[PDB]
């Protein structure tokens, strides 16, 4: 198994509202991962729960889904070993170049989608936070997805955390509702909107986070700026962002929009795109 | 201030929304709560010193000693250490079973401590269940009351004026920031009305929610309270009263602190010792 | 006096008591005066918890007897009782239809309030449908239907999309249609139609009622996926 | 024969069934039938249950009755009610103390046993005292003060004061001694000096008596610091 004592901790990877992760050195296998630490207080029977439910994460390989390797809970912290992702977050990348280009945009979208696609197939899990700052890339050029919903009592767990700054809810799910995958794809929507824009897009061209939920449920959905991309890309986006869940594409529409077709033919040297725009 | 060398830092013991707390010994037991702004304006640092000052100057039986600052060890606070474990462990970490009359006891010590802090027209934000320690067995000890000036991050010479910390207990109408100043005695009523709610339910409120950002649209929107249905059979009706008048989301609807204990005296007052007694059970 | 005989009904239902409580307001409906919106839900819920006591009674009833599995007098003394309590209950949706086809549905000038009277009238057939097992299934299982769909009818004519009423009727009647009929492809329809209808307006959600809009909601998404599989 | 009636009762039981249960039992015991540990506890458990509710109602009535005294004659009638709840509550207590001076008592082989139904004697006269008032709870109160002590002696010479009888039976001597007699000092006294010798006295029940036995000691515990503030 893993234990706490077996990590050297390397550097900070980053810290979020939930936790912090850690690049580490794992002693007995000499592998850097990374660890992350969300801290919260709970009954043992539900950390234990929580565990059996992370436990699901062993089979579930794919190259659009980050690798894992154990967890465990050391003190008032749940403790989760994932491989460790060259490149980071989309969010740092986002902080590193102004703007993703296009192709690359594409790309990531073409990942996304068979992610999400892979989760509602073999697990049957939606991961519930598609965000810029839960993709993660690779010195080789790999996309792969973390931070989803694998653990129910895990997810009721940060349900107690604290007030945020910008969200990524579908604005089906901040009226308590919910219609499976579709929520998901209105987050990638709006994180390859973020993305391709060098600003947050909910106040359209700062707000406290109840006035960007009031907007993105009492308000048009955000689009790309015409003019500066293609029309295949804001065709796609606008499929992603719909009010209306059953109006808004599915993953099988995505999958052979325009877009996502144009994107896949293109040839994109995304490894050196990101070598090059992060140093 | 404190000079650091004074102080020393034993391990760690956990982190929140605006420090991460270590056990010191400076001048006996304390609590070291290093703060997560690293640059403090100038305007900012002022700010805080002068609410340290306010913090020190305060002298209650159920709140917490607040001895300074210190701005050696980047920027932290030291105050009094609560060898007991907190309301949120007893009541959920550890589901300490409470009798009726604990309960009212524990209320009503918290309304005395906020009572005394309010009189000092010292606005405890972020007050909730983890910010009250059972000291002493049932001694209710109140902390992390004020500091304002570092919860809230600064843009500068100016304060973010943004909501922090969780929000469950977070009153809707500074949810909402529909204005620059919404931290008032009353969100203070409203975060003890949350409070009474899970010392009355032994559950958080909400249960059925679990994505944060929902929540903090239907608490804005008015659209979801704390059901009172939760609350315990055994529970006095007045109390039941009480606790719905905290949470009410008009902000003037909410009634003050001498009035929540007035209600809360007339409350121990009006106990009786009929359904006190517990028989044998059906083994 | 009709106000003494509600407070009294509201009194019994506060002492967890369903017993003079449903005698109360049968009392009360033996007046032959039509109800306020407040009185109605009294009645819908202490028969309600009347009749959910005898359906539990007869899930464990039921489910002791396909689990014993022998060939000794226990199953044949488990079958008589469950033939005793499975009589009760029907004795009390009886005087609930009777309560209800005689006094409330013929007397209804709100459209709602007929909505609610055939929703309730569906429910409790359905109700003697699950138990009776046979010839007489078939009579019940029709009336049933014909309850729902004359309740659907005027909840698709005049009606809101997210009022709980109709929420709750689109749930039943998606119920009916998976345990009843057992037809899962048009339970699964009803269930994602009423659903959809929903989503569209949800702007429209007043403080009146929301907690039930958004609670039966849940239960349609959970009674979707538990069929989806 | 009689395993088909304990079937019955079980049956009664799983099905949350009670006054079925309470019928059941009151018929087995009524022939006379040497009665086991089992056989005595289900019934024991069926009439608690049977009273707790009725009890357990009358105190909310009794509290509702006392809300609001500057109010017309609404108080009236729920007066009336709870004399309602009395002669549906007090009959019952009746039924089972003439049971018990039937059979349960003449028919007792075994000091335990004989504890046991003093104990039980003495819990219904209690029940009956709340109710009653006047020189009718003192009449009912001598009796379950003298079941109580009978109760006491033969606990004490034949049974170790870890036996979670005795810890019940001293628990609800404590109980009685507060809620009626106000001696909160002799109450405290009894119950601190049963929990010192179950203390003193520990670490030698059977694997099955290591649930009761410490449920009922923290009981006491609660008692205690109940009492003390
Ligand atoms: N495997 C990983 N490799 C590298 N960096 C990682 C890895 N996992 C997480 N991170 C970093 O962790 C940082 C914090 O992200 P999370 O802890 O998942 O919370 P989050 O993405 O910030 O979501 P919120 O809403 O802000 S809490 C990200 O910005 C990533 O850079
Ligand atoms: N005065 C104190 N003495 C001892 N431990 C404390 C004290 N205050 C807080 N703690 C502990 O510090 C940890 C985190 O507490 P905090 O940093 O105050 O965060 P919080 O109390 O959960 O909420 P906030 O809004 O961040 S104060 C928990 O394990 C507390 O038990
Ligand atoms: O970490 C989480 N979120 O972080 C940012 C906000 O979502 C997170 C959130 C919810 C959740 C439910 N069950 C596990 N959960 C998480 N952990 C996690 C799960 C799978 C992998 I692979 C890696 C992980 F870190
Ligand atoms: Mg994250
Ligand atoms: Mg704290």
């Amino acid at each position: 198994e893993l234990k706490d004592d077996d990590f050297e901790k390397i550097s900070e990877l980053g810290a979020g509202n939930g936790g912090v992760v850690f690049k580490v050195s794992h002693k007995p296998s000499g592998l850097v991962m990374a660890r992350k630490l969300i801290h919260l207080e709970i009954k043992p029977a539900i950390r234990n729960q929580i565990i059996r439910e992370l436990q699901v994460l062993h089979e579930c390989n794919s190259p659009y889904i980050v690798g894992f390797y154990g967890a465990f809970y050391s003190d008032g912290e749940i403790s989760i070993c994932m491989e460790h992702m060259d490149g980071g977050s989309l969010d740092q990348v986002l902080k590193k170049a102004g703007r993703i280009p296009e192709q690359i945009l594409g790309k990531v979208s073409i990942a996304v989608i068979k992610g999400l696609t892979y989760l509602r197939e073999k697990h049957k899990i939606m991961h519930r936070d598609v965000k810029p700052s839960n993709i993660l890339v690779n010195s080789r050029g790999e996309i792969k997805l973390c931070d989803f919903g694998v653990s129910g009592q895990l997810i009721d767990a940060m349900a107690n955390a604290f007030v945020g700054t910008r969200s990524y809810m579908s604005p089906e799910r901040l009226q308590g509702t919910h219609y499976s995958v579709q929520s998901d794809i209105w987050s990638m929507g709006l994180s390859l909107v973020e993305m391709a824009v060098g600003r947050y897009p909910i106040p359209p061209p700062p707000m406290a986070i109840f006035e960007l939920l009031d907007y993105i449920v009492n308000e048009p959905p955000p689009k790309l700026p015409s003019g500066v991309f293609s029309l295949e890309f804001q065709d796609f986006v606008n499929k992603c962002l719909i009010k209306n869940p059953a109006e808004r594409a599915d993953l099988k529409q995505l999958m052979v929009h325009a877009f996502i077709k144009r994107s896949d033919a293109e040839e994109v040297d995304f490894a050196g795109w990101l070598c090059s725009t992060i140093g | 201030e404190i000079e650091a060398s004074e102080v020393m830092l034993s391990t760690r013991i956990g982190s929140g929304s605006f420090g991460t707390v270590y056990k010191g010994k400076w001048h006996g037991d304390v609590a070291v709560k290093i703060l997560k702004v690293v640059d403090p304006t100038p305007e900012q640092f002022q700010a805080f010193r002068n609410e340290v000052a306010v913090l020190r100057k305060t002298r209650h039986v159920n709140i917490l000693l607040f001895m300074g600052y210190m701005t050696k060890d980047n920027l932290a606070i030291v105050t009094q250490w609560c060898e007991g474990s907190s309301l949120y462990k007893h009541l959920h970490v550890q589901e300490t079973k409470f009798q009726m009359f604990q309960l009212i006891d524990i209320a009503r010590q918290t309304a005395q401590g906020m009572d005394y802090l309010h009189a000092k027209n010292i606005i405890h934000r972020d007050m909730k269940s983890n910010n009250i320690f059972l000291h002493e067995g049932l001694t209710v000890k109140i902390g992390d009351f004020g500091l304002a000036t570092v919860k809230s991050r600064w843009s500068g010479s100016q304060q973010v004026e943004q909501p922090t910390g969780s929000v469950l207990w977070m009153a809707p109408e500074v949810i909402r920031m529909q204005d620059n100043n919404p931290f008032s005695f009353q969100s203070d009523v409203y975060s003890y009305g949350i409070v009474l709610y899970e010392l009355m339910t032994g559950e958080l409120p909400y249960s059925h929610i679990n994505n944060r950002d929902q929540i903090i649209f239907m608490v804005g929107r008015g659209y979801a309270s704390p059901d009172l249905s939760k609350l315990y059979k055994n529970c006095p009706k007045a109390m039941k009263r009480l606790v719905a008048e905290c949470v009410k989301k008009v902000k003037e609807e909410r009634p003050l602190f001498p009035q929540i204990l007035s209600s809360i005296e007339l409350l121990q007052h009006s106990l009786p010792k009929i359904n006190r007694s517990a028989s044998e059970p059906s083994l | 006096d009709k106000e003494e005989l509600v407070q009294r009904a509201k009194l019994a239902e506060q002492a967890e008591r369903y017993d003079d409580m449903a005698a109360a307001m049968k009392e009360v409906t033996e007046t032959g005066v039509e109800l306020s919106n407040e009185e109605r839900n009294l009645l819908s819920v202490a028969y309600k918890n009347v009749v959910g006591a005898r359906r539990s009674s007869w899930r464990v009833i039921s489910s002791i007897e396909q689990k014993t599995e022998g060939s000794e007098r226990k199953q044949q003394m488990a079958k008589e009782y469950r033939v005793k309590v499975e009589k009760e209950l029907r004795e009390i949706c009886y005087d609930v239809l009777g309560l209800l086809d005689k006094h409330l549905i013929p007397k209804a000038s709100n459209p709602e309030s007929k909505v609610f009277y055939l929703k309730m009238k569906g429910d409790y057939y359905r109700y003697l449908a699950e138990v009776a097992t046979g010839e007489t299934r078939n009579s019940v299982v029709e009336d049933s239907q014909k309850a729902y769909q004359d309740a659907f009818e005027i909840s698709k004519a005049k009606m809101q999309p997210t009022h709980p009423i109709r929420l709750g009727l689109a749930l039943n009647f998606s119920v009916f249609y998976y345990e009843i009929l057992n037809s899962p492809d048009k339970a699964c329809q009803l269930a994602k139609q009423a659903f959809d209808d929903a989503i569209a307006e949800l702007d429209t959600l007043n403080e009146d009622s929301y907690k039930d809009s958004t609670l039966i909601m849940q239960l349609l998404r959970d009674n979707l996926t538990l069929w989806t599989s």
